[PDB]
């Protein structure tokens, strides 16, 4: 039940001695970096088109399955596509399909076929590739991809078998993707919030220390940063971005902390407990190093506007005369 | 929450807590100096009536109950109706030498520091206790205030700067008794951390008024009462967030009219270093190695140090 320190949870108790500094360049650079990461007009049109085409086919399939063997109960758009946190370069969208029958590898393939086949009949000129996977199946154009995460209905989960029906792990992670999608669209659909989650993905990709951080965790974190605060008002991008580092540094996702509770589970599950102690130490001290680096005015480096910076969190660096030593491991295996 | 941490913090606490022998000694010296000065006052009032010395107040460690094993420096504030002058300084010192004999036979060295606007008293124990009496007057700040505001206004007046500092510490005393004392585990943690600031040169610059503020701010902002273990952690978490870094908010001095930073002296590197240290100290504590931070081996009403003056005889942090 321990809540780690968070300056923006008790801002009143820390009166400012002098007017906040002019973080105009930092804020401007924050947006600049976002424009670079945000999908272009072509990518949006691509994934749009492809997702639109497929979703309809599935929709249709539900109502008038006709002489078709696989009964689909429902379909729901999920993932960055729906959340609005996609990234240039990764033009992939996600859709979860709920089957009324127990999901078999054979039905999954039968379905993937019916869909793609019906897409190639409505537009033979459009080259499409369809491949099945562990999760379900996937259809990709030359410009964009769509992953169909195949699941089932709760009642079946209890009746599922490990030899003929997909793994209960995959089936339930799909179901969770739905919840996450809903929750997000009901609580996280704020401009800055989305812009932050995008930047968070990038940060995690350019600092190997943030690697254990899952996407769901990045959503919940990006939300907390902007929205969770006494005053029912979203924080500025620059303020919530620095706060992301600050809360990780104060050990939000460390042992003994309540961290962040999963809104899409029961009853009170700590999201970060998907990470190992070793990883928790890492996420923390990585964030700690960046907090200090940021205070010394290295937002460009920390944003990826000055090339490779992963070294900033493992090697000594000197910022205007101040010698910076990266925070070091403190966890002790058995 | 964090039971072992409670154990270890409290254990390290004992290690640093004065000795019944030490406290008994401090109690007597202060009790003598108070009764003595009180007598020095009466003598002056009567000697005049044929008010000048307004009162004797406790400050610093003695007031705040922040004495630790190995402390020899005690402090007291003598308020005057007027700005204290070199003359008054002498008058007091000499009569103090005398008025002492009215309450005790223990020998006390007495030395006045006109340049320090105070009088030092030393006992004859080994090692010796040293009580400093700072002379000041509210008039000194009143005028300074006017001075700053560019407002119009004896030959041997004591250093104004020093005097302002005495008034300042008196404020800090009252503040601490009203804000910190009542706050659970604040005092315990301040002592235990005062020890850390001494053992580790890096935490050096934090020692004193800053550290006291830090602890009250971080512990007090909790949504609930904490044990010594949890409370201390929360002080590390606060430090780790970069609260003291240059572009941070700084520590706002609750005892100054013109907005002042309590850690304003810390240069860039010092800030960097403390943060880096506190950040590491946190995770250590988080991963069950708090004893390393405290400087100990893993184990297998603490506020009142000396009774309040009967000569110059209390607010408390709301339940
Ligand atoms: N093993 C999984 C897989 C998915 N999900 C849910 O569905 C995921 C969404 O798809 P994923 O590709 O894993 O993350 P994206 O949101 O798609 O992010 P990006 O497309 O940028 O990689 C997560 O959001 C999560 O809500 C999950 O909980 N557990
Ligand atoms: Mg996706």
């Amino acid at each position: 039940s321990h809540i780690p320190f968070d300056f923006y949870l008790c801002e009143m108790a820390f009166p400012r001695v002098k007017p906040a500094p002019d973080e105009t360049s930092f804020s401007e650079a924050l947006l600049k970096r976002n424009q670079d990461l945000a999908p272009n007009s072509a990518e949006q049109a691509s994934i749009l088109s492809l997702v639109t085409k497929i979703n309809n086919v599935i929709d249709n399939l539900i109502v008038a399955p006709g002489t078709f063997e696989v009964q689909i109960e429902e379909v729901r758009q999920v993932g960055s596509y729906k959340k609005g946190t996609m990234t240039t370069g990764h033009n992939v969208a996600d859709l979860v399909v709920i089957l009324k029958i127990l999901p078999t590898l054979e039905a999954v393939a039968a379905l993937g076929n019916k869909v793609v086949e019906s897409l190639r009949a409505q537009d033979p000129s459009e080259v499409l590739t369809m491949l099945t996977n562990e999760t379900g199946f996937e259809i990709s154009s030359s410009d964009a991809t769509v992953k169909i995460l195949i699941t089932t209905v709760p009642p079946n989960l209890r009746k599922l078998d490990p030899e003929l029906h997909l793994d209960i792990k995959v089936l339930q992670s799909a179901l969770a993707a739905i919840r996450h999608a809903r929750w997000f669209e009901e609580n996280a659909s704020q401009s800055t919030v989305k812009v932050l989650i995008r930047l968070l993905k990038d940060l995690r990709i350019r600092f190997p220390g943030f690697e254990p951080l899952t996407p769901w965790i990045l959503d919940l974190l990006g939300h907390y940063a902007v929205m969770n605060n006494p005053t029912r008002q979203p924080l500025a991008l620059n303020v919530a971005y620095r706060r992301c580092l600050q809360i990780l540094a104060a050990g939000l996702f460390l042992p003994g902390s309540v961290g962040i509770t999963d809104p899409c589970e029961s009853g009170n599950f700590r999201v970060h407990t998907v990470m190992t102690l070793e990883q928790q130490d890492m996420v923390c001290y990585t964030a700690q190093t960046l907090v200090r680096i940021l205070s010394h005015g290295g937002f460009r480096k920390i944003l990826g506007q000055e090339g490779d910076a992963s070294y900033l969190a493992s090697e000594i660096s000197t910022w205007d005369g101040v010698i910076v030593t990266p925070s070091e491991k403190a966890y002790e295996k058995p | 929450i964090f039971v072992n941490d409670d154990r270890h913090v409290m254990a390290k606490h004992s290690s640093v807590y004065p000795t019944q022998e030490e406290l008994e000694a401090v109690q007597n010296m202060v009790s003598h100096t108070e009764r003595a000065l009180k007598a020095v006052s009466d003598w002056i009032d009567e000697q005049e009536k044929g008010r000048t010395l307004r009162g004797v107040m406790r400050v610093g460690l003695v007031a705040k109950g922040l004495l630790l094993k190995g402390d020899l420096d005690l402090e007291l504030v003598l308020l005057c109706k007027e700005k204290p002058t070199t003359a008054l300084l002498d008058k007091v010192a000499d009569n103090l030498a005398i008025q002492l004999t009215t309450v005790t036979e223990d020998k006390y060295e007495i030395l006045q520091s006109v340049d320090d606007a105070a009088i030092v008293i030393k006992n004859t124990k080994e090692p010796p206790l040293s009580l400093t009496i700072h002379l000041t007057s509210p008039v000194v700040r009143e005028e300074m205030e006017k001075v700053l505001a560019g407002e119009t206004l004896p030959p041997d007046v004591l250093d104004r700067q020093k005097c302002l500092a005495a008034l300042a510490s008196l404020r800090h005393a009252k503040w601490f008794q009203a804000r910190a004392n009542g706050l659970k585990s604040c005092v315990i943690v301040i002592r235990v951390l005062r020890d850390l600031c001494t053992r580790v040169p890096t935490w050096g610059p934090l020692r004193g008024w800053p550290l006291e503020l830090l602890c009250e701010k971080s512990i007090g902002t909790a949504n609930r009462p904490m044990g010594a273990g949890e409370a201390l952690r929360r002080v590390l978490e606060c430090l780790a967030s970069g609260i003291v870094m240059p572009d941070g908010s700084g520590i706002y001095d609750p005892c100054e009219k013109e907005a002042t930073d309590a850690i304003g002296h810390l240069d860039r590197q010092q800030r960097e270093d403390i943060t880096q240290s506190a950040q590491h100290a946190l995770r250590l504590a988080a991963f069950g190695q708090l004893h390393k931070v405290l400087g100990m081996d893993p184990l297998p009403d603490y506020t009142v140090q000396i009774p309040p003056s009967t000569t110059y005889a209390p607010m408390k942090r709301p339940m």
